[PDB]
């Protein structure tokens, strides 16, 4: 790629690292700073020409009266065949369309910044989330308020029905009903829609405490169920008999792969159970 | 009722001066008290051209014939040094001009402030005067009652 | 710190999908750059947007506004202040910054202006340097007289690397200052130096 | 408001769906001449995860953009006009939010039917995720387009109703897209319910026995999606008209049931009341499930709700009038109306 | 100076117009433009 | 102050030894642009972008002479009187031909609504720059397909939130209302 | 904005070409129709800024007929008032026109114009080597007269091209006078004779 | 209500006005004016150079060839004193300055004061009006009954 | 624009007749003067008035 | 009761503005403005 | 204030001639613990 091209000058528009360390061999730093000195002035050039033809289309401006200023139908035209009219169709600010959009800024804002690890690290901004990549920018993701949270939830349940390849999102409610291993878990989300639904209707239970014949048929110890969250699987957990014959398999039920000493330690606990060291 | 009437009359007196305050902004004597800070700041001109004269005049030789001039050598560095001087109290008073100026402007603002709740309290008492009337009509058909 | 989206977060807060994947990537750019991620490419850390990424570009309103003055400088410019402006611009500004502008006033400051710009407009070039070794690179430095009783001398510079196109581009001219050393050298034996 | 009848256009010839109408003008530079074309789009499922559009370039020659939101991992795409015949069919699996256009020819009997078109991907164990759109395509001379869209638009700015509301008035009372005495009546007879009664105009509708609305317009989600499906349970509800649906005072049914007890806010009980207001004929609590009889069901909730009336009281005060036993049903325009 | 020549732009439509022999023998350049149809005039000063 | 913005540009305000002449700025270096400054985009500076090409001077100069006329208007309207309140429709008057018609805008755009992955795509960035730098040197006369992922314009904010301003002035002067839109008749 | 050109000194082939310039921004299809002739020059894409639909057919009697120019979307224009215009420009009907006393002098530009420029839309520029000018008359008035000098051209088809006057001052000195004499008396008085 | 809210009007005039007085700070002439005395303030440096020029200048003889120099021997005391007034000067300036930019600072802060007085005010009054209005449910009750 | 004369405006907008008369004139000058309508007498426009 | 609760936020409101202005007695620019003017006002010493 | 802290210290603000640099003190003397003051102690100082 020699010597000194039209496009080997826009090309070369990279930090000053990046050129020096491609251009090692063949350059000598006086030809290097040069270079990329006089690559930028080329790129201001490039953004100058760019925008004085813009500007110039604007069709605010076509309906001044004596302002006069001056149209060159020259690079418009030539502008206007090599892309397809961007001087024609002027977008109204806020729009997404816009180049100064919300959404453009998005745009530079990942196209600069998932190069910032190698694709084989970790926070590689793909791997980490590929929520973004497939993301469309569409007036209606840009516009339409959302709720926080709700994005934390779709990306909590893609990522683990994915990985642990169930057929639905709902499947990962079961399994997440059955799992005994985790702290804060097994969450039974039909469960705590019964519970919350129960407590909304009839606050404080009243009814139930109103008319007794009904609340004979449950007994108390699934009624705990309703004030407090008690889901059917941790029921069965509580619930459960020690013998230390049964210490071995039941540790596997309720815990996952660790062994009692990593268990046992005080910081472990705290962080296993989000629970506060008093 | 006529204690309504009477608060109404207050208020509007109060509308009344700060509706006339505001409307004279500045005072002849004030605007003279401003543009004569301006006339002082001025004339920097003359006593730049002043000094220098007499720095090129005190340059050349002031004794004769017999013995040299005597001419002050630092002239010229003490014409600088009265123009620094001068300069800077110019921009002083420039500065307190500029200040002059803001000082009325804000006030005529607070003026315009009041003005405006002279106004609506005003608006105020009247409304409420209508209020008053109205259950004036209630007590006399309770009379009628 | 890691999803880049809060967990902890109550039911309800509401950010839109864009503006949420934005704040997503700025805390990936912020905690990237002040390396508490393990490591980066030092090769796009050098790049023009991450140089510019803590002014410029961490805020949404900032990049708004640096991509919208290549385009519409008309709402940014005032003619109040322009940086940079002459001394006697500031003048002017001070003559003319009060609360009442009787015509009369502001042609007498007007006037002012017009006195200040003809000592400027009138100098002559006495003597000058060059910073470089030949003609063809560097800036040369000009040393001039103002028409007084006694002498006042403004210095002005040119760069000789913006004579591009075979004219001197006007960037390269420079302002010319007062200079407040008392000086008196008969009869043109004046010299500036680098 | 012109972009409410007429849709968007660009500077080049390229013009799109807006409020789900596509309106299009189709020269045949070899006849000489000019026919005009407009399509409607109804969403079956689920309007989200699916963009189904239809553009009409010649005769018996149309061209499918089909865009596909959220992700499967598909060993084909098939789309269908029904189950038979498919129209295209890939062997890759589509990818988020990539517009494909595939070149499609529709017949003339296909033409004159309200068509579905049907998305269906399948991967080798699911099998299959499905989504579908149905079309409704006119042709129209030049001449007696622009006169129909002419009283259309002298009657929405009369009215103050939306060209999609005197759509669906027309469409429900009358031949398709003639504005007749009766029409207007109609119209009348829907600002005077939204006068005397709290509500907008799709609802003044169907209380003037049109059919719930499927379509999406003004960036508001349809009539239906908003009535049953507004959360997820999660499923979207199908309207398949195949699906039997027990509405009987002694039972618990599909999930479908819980839909519609969502929908009217109604127990099973007053559900059941309301179905025999409905159909005092119907045997068994058992449901068509096409929009039909969700209209029907409708109808008499809403009976029901515009007077401050639970459904008992509606029952009773049906008999006192007394209308009931009289079935809602089919019911003439004027017999609803008394 | 005429609008478009000698022939087509190809490679580069530009032009840019020299002075010489005025104090060095070497070429010396004094106008650099693009050039364009229809036509162009241009005046300079030149020292002798 | 419309004498001294008349000093740099006027409708007609140009009559010299008796008659009107060519020049509607009285400033010659806008009437043929002057590059008075060459390498604007050094650094982060609006004046010398306009210093670049005079046009947006021009325009700086046309947005304030707005601005006396709006100004005009309401010191004008505010004053509340039948006379005063048809001088203040004058005045918007006149800023609105100034302005000439509204700006005209196209409803459905170049623009598809693009997965952000293929909006962010660098082979699109660098055929842009490509294609730019090409149109900068009269070269020529994939490629195809990824310009359409490239933003368009925007309007400036300030000159519509100007037709806008003298939209609502017109509205409020019309009815009733005032300014503020309090309506000036008792219900 | 229309413009009907025709075989002339720079013409090819066609003794006419249709010229026009067009506002609009996007791209159309621009027709021109005539009554007159009963038949239509049409352009197909024409260009942005500027365009030509080429001549078919071509008569100069057809163009001079009512024209009706539009897009086929939406842009739509009457043309009226044809002129034939020639812009040849003769150095012998391009003038400089002299007033003083009482005669007026006359210098066509054929003569006076020793080197004459390249035929250009932009500019022309003519330069006379000398031109000589009586004097007394004119007669002045208050010691003072003027010179009247006035710029004009013609073209060909016989219409002034422009024209501009200008004046050149003209202040005699007067013998017949004593120089003005301030003065002093031993009265205290001062004055001006 | 009627007087409820023309009330709420007035508050909210106030509100207003504060609250944009609270938003511009300083006005550019303010500014103006503050940068004219940091301007005078500054230069002590021009006058200290040229101060000593004088002094030294005025160290070499005036006077010759005949009879001596004359020159002033105290003139760089001289010179030292003038230096100090000079200095003392300047001080009062920057202090000048420092104290004007403290009363625009204090002056905001009386400001915010007052655009809350103003908030609390129709957030008061607001509440009150809902207060009215449910008066208003109940009298229409009574005419009921 | 072309008429003078208001006819957007409410019904209860009170202007005498030769006030409105007044304004009307009043556009017809700052129209044609800064130059909207096509051509005006240079003439005329040179006027001291 | 909400009324007269408003009011008290807005009492409470001045109670803490008033409090923390008299609290912070001499702002450091109000300090270093105080003692250049007592700077100036010494060095009699050196002027005599 | 950003910037001035920065001239201080700062998280790889520090890039010349094209590539960040080891140091994130600009400041040498932090950088390799420097003894400005031995013998603190000696007045109650913080600064010392």
């Amino acid at each position: 790629s020699q010597c000194g091209f039209n496009c080997l000058t826009d090309i070369s528009h990279s930090s000053f690292n990046e050129f020096r360390q491609q251009v090692s061999e063949h350059l000598s730093w006086s030809e290097t700073h040069d270079l990329y000195h006089d690559a930028q002035q080329a790129q201001k050039d490039n953004r100058l020409y760019e925008a004085r033809i813009l500007k110039r289309a604007n069709p605010q401006l076509q309906n001044a009266v004596h302002l006069a200023i001056l149209a060159p139908n020259a690079e418009l035209i030539g502008y206007n065949n090599q892309f397809s009219g961007r001087a024609s169709q002027y977008v109204a600010p806020g729009t997404v369309s816009s180049m100064f959009s919300p959404a453009a800024y998005l745009t530079e804002l990942y196209r600069e910044a998932r190069n910032l690890h190698a694709s084989d690290s970790v926070y590689y901004l793909d791997t980490r989330r590929p929520d973004l990549k497939s993301m469309a920018l569409s007036q209606q993701n840009m516009d339409i308020e959302l709720s926080t949270l709700s994005l934390s939830n779709e990306l909590l349940l893609e990522s683990i029905k994915t990985e642990s390849k169930l057929e639905n999102y709902t499947k990962v409610m079961e399994m997440l009903s059955t799992f005994r291993p985790s702290g804060a878990t097994p969450y039974h989300d039909a469960y705590e829609n019964v519970r919350e639904v129960i407590q909304l209707q009839d606050p404080g239970l009243e009814q139930l405490n109103a008319s007794p014949a009904i609340a004979g048929l449950m007994h108390q110890a699934s009624l705990l169920g309703i004030n407090a969250s008690i889901s059917p699987e941790l029921f069965n957990i509580l619930t459960e008999e020690i013998t230390e014959g049964n210490a071995e398999e039941l540790y596997k039920k309720n815990f996952g792969n660790i062994e009692p000493a990593s268990l046992a330690m005080p910081e472990y606990l705290k962080r296993y159970y989000n629970l506060s060291d008093e | 009722k006529t204690v309504l009437e009477k608060s109404k009359a207050g208020a509007q007196s109060r509308f009344d001066s700060y509706g006339k305050l505001y409307d004279e902004n500045i005072n002849a004597g004030e605007n003279q008290a401003m543009t004569l800070r301006a006339s002082a700041a001025g004339l920097t001109t003359a006593v730049q051209a002043s000094r220098l004269a007499g720095a090129a005049a005190d340059l050349v030789p002031n004794i004769f014939g017999f013995a040299g001039g005597g001419s002050r050598w630092g002239a010229i560095a003490e014409a600088t040094g009265y123009v620094m001087e001068f300069s800077a109290n110019v921009m002083n008073t420039e500065a307190d001009k500029i200040s002059q100026s803001e000082t009325y402007r804000r006030r005529r603002q607070e003026w315009e402030i009041q003005r405006n709740n002279a106004e609506a309290e005003l608006k105020q008492i009247d409304a409420q005067l209508k209020s008053l009337a109205v259950r004036r009509e209630a007590a006399v058909l309770q009379k009628t009652s | 710190q890691y999803l880049l989206i809060d967990n902890q977060v109550s039911a309800a807060i509401k950010t839109t999908r864009i503006a949420e994947a934005i704040a997503s990537i700025q805390l990936y750019v912020n905690r990237a750059l002040e390396n508490v991620e393990e490591n980066a490419n030092s090769g796009v850390i050098s790049r023009q947007f991450f140089i510019d990424w803590d002014k410029y570009n961490k805020r949404y309103s900032t990049w708004a506004g640096v991509s919208q003055l290549v385009y519409y400088p008309e709402n940014y410019i005032d003619p109040t202040m322009r940086i940079g402006q002459t001394k006697m611009m500031d003048a002017l500004l001070q003559s003319v910054s009060q609360s009442q502008l009787n015509a009369d006033t502001v042609e007498d400051a007007f006037m002012s202006y017009l006195t200040s710009f003809e000592q400027v407009a009138n100098l002559k070039v006495i003597s000058a340097y060059h910073d470089n070794i030949n003609n063809d690179q560097g800036l040369t430095y000009f040393i001039g007289l103002s028409e007084t009783d006694a002498g006042e001398y403004y210095w002005r510079s040119v760069d000789h690397s913006k004579f591009n196109d075979g004219k001197f581009a006007a960037n390269a001219w420079s302002e010319w200052h007062k200079i407040d050393c008392p000086i008196n050298p008969y009869k043109s034996t004046i010299r500036p130096v680098i | 408001e012109l972009s409410q009848f007429i849709g968007k256009a660009s500077n080049f010839g390229q013009q799109e769906y807006s409020n789900n109408q596509l309106i299009t003008p189709v020269v045949n530079s070899s006849d000489g001449t000019v026919k005009v074309y407009r399509i409607t789009r109804e969403y079956t499922t689920n309007a989200y995860q699916m963009d189904v559009e239809l553009f009409p370039f010649g005769g018996e020659n149309y061209r499918l953009d089909y865009k596909f939101k959220n992700f499967y991992n598909a060993s084909y795409l098939s789309i269908k006009l029904n189950d038979k015949r498919e129209l295209v069919r890939t062997e890759g699996a589509p990818q988020v939010n990539i517009e494909y256009s595939a070149n499609i020819t529709l017949n003339t009997a296909d033409i004159s039917q309200p068509f579905e078109i049907g998305l269906t991907r399948v991967l080798p164990s699911g099998s299959w995720a499905y989504a579908a759109a149905k079309f409704t395509v006119e042709e129209y001379n030049q001449y007696s387009f622009l006169l129909k869209l002419n009283k259309a638009i002298r009657l929405s700015r009369a009215t103050e109703l939306s060209p999609t509301i005197l759509e669906g008035i027309v469409r429900s009372v009358n031949l398709q897209l003639d504005i007749n005495t009766d029409v207007l009546g109609k119209v009348f007879l829907t600002k005077y319910y939204m006068q005397r009664y709290a509500i907008h105009a799709e609802t003044a509708l169907i209380l003037c026995n049109a059919p719930i609305s499927q379509r999406s317009y003004d960036n508001q989600p349809s009539q239906f999606d908003r009535l049953f499906n507004t959360p997820l349970l999660n499923g979207q509800y199908f309207s398949t008209g195949d699906e039997e649906i027990d509405l009987n005072s002694g039972s618990t049914g599909d999930w479908r049931k819980t839909i519609l007890k969502r929908a009217f806010n109604i127990d099973d009980v007053s559900l059941f009341r309301l179905l025999k207001i409905t159909d005092h004929d119907n045997k068994d609590g058992k449901i068509k499930n096409n929009l039909k009889n969700l209209s029907n069901l409708y109808i008499g909730k809403l009976l029901a709700d515009i007077h401050q009336l639970t459904i008992d009281e509606l029952d009773l005060l049906l008999i006192a009038v007394g209308e009931g036993k009289t079935n809602l049903s089919a019911i003439s325009d004027k017999q609803l109306a008394t | 100076i005429p609008p478009y020549n000698l022939s087509t732009h190809g490679d580069e439509r530009w032009f840019k117009l020299y002075i010489k022999h005025v104090v060095d023998n070497n070429s010396h350049i004094i106008y650099s433009g693009q050039l364009t149809d229809t036509n162009i005039n241009i005046t300079l000063f030149i020292p002798l | 102050a419309n004498r001294w913005l008349k000093y740099v540009w006027s409708p007609s305000g140009y009559i010299v030894h008796g008659q009107i002449q060519n020049y509607q700025w009285n400033v010659r270096p806008l009437l043929e642009d002057t590059s008075w400054n060459s390498d604007p985009l050094d650094s982060v500076d609006p004046d010398a972008v306009a210093q670049h090409d005079p046009m947006h001077y021009k325009v700086s100069t046309f947005m304030r002479t707005l601005d006396l006329l709006i100004a005009r208007g309401d010191h004008a309207y505010r004053q509340l009187e039948r006379d005063t309140l048809n001088e203040a429709k004058m005045w918007y008057m006149q800023a609105l031909h100034l302005l000439g018609d509204k700006p005209y805008l196209p409803l459905s755009t170049t623009w598809s609504d693009p997965r952000l992955d293929r909006a962010a795509d660098i082979t699109t960035q660098n055929a842009h720059d490509s294609a730019i730098v090409a149109l900068r040197q009269n070269i020529p006369t994939r490629s195809a397909n990824t310009l359409t992922d490239l933003f368009l314009p925007q309007i400036n904010e300030v000159m519509m939130n100007y037709w806008q301003t003298l939209a609502q002035r017109v509205y409020n002067l019309r009815h009733n209302l005032s300014i503020d839109g309090q309506p000036l008749y008792l219900p | 904005y229309p413009v009907y050109q025709y075989s002339g000194n720079t013409s090819g082939l066609n003794q006419g070409r249709l010229l026009f310039h067009r506002d609009t921004t996007y791209p159309s299809k621009v027709e021109a129709w005539i009554p007159g002739a009963k038949r239509s020059l049409t352009n197909q894409n024409a260009a942005i800024g500027d365009d030509y639909a080429t001549d078919s057919l071509n008569k100069p009697d057809d163009l001079k007929q009512y024209i009706f120019m539009t897009d086929s979307k939406g842009t739509a224009t009457d043309v009226s008032g044809p002129v034939e215009i020639n812009t040849a420009i003769s150095p012998a009907k391009v003038q400089i026109i002299v007033k003083a006393g009482g005669k007026e002098q006359t210098f066509t530009a054929d003569k006076d114009v020793s080197i004459q420029p390249s035929p250009s839309f932009d500019e022309m520029n003519y330069q006379f080597n000398a031109l000589e000018i009586d004097g007394s008359g004119l007669n002045f008035i208050n010691n003072s007269a003027s010179i009247d000098v006035t710029f004009t051209a013609f073209a060909e088809d016989g219409r002034k091209l422009g024209y501009e006057s200008f004046s050149i001052p003209v202040t005699l000195k007067v013998s017949t006078d004593n120089a003005l004499t301030l003065h002093h008396n031993e009265n205290g008085a001062q004055y001006m004779q």
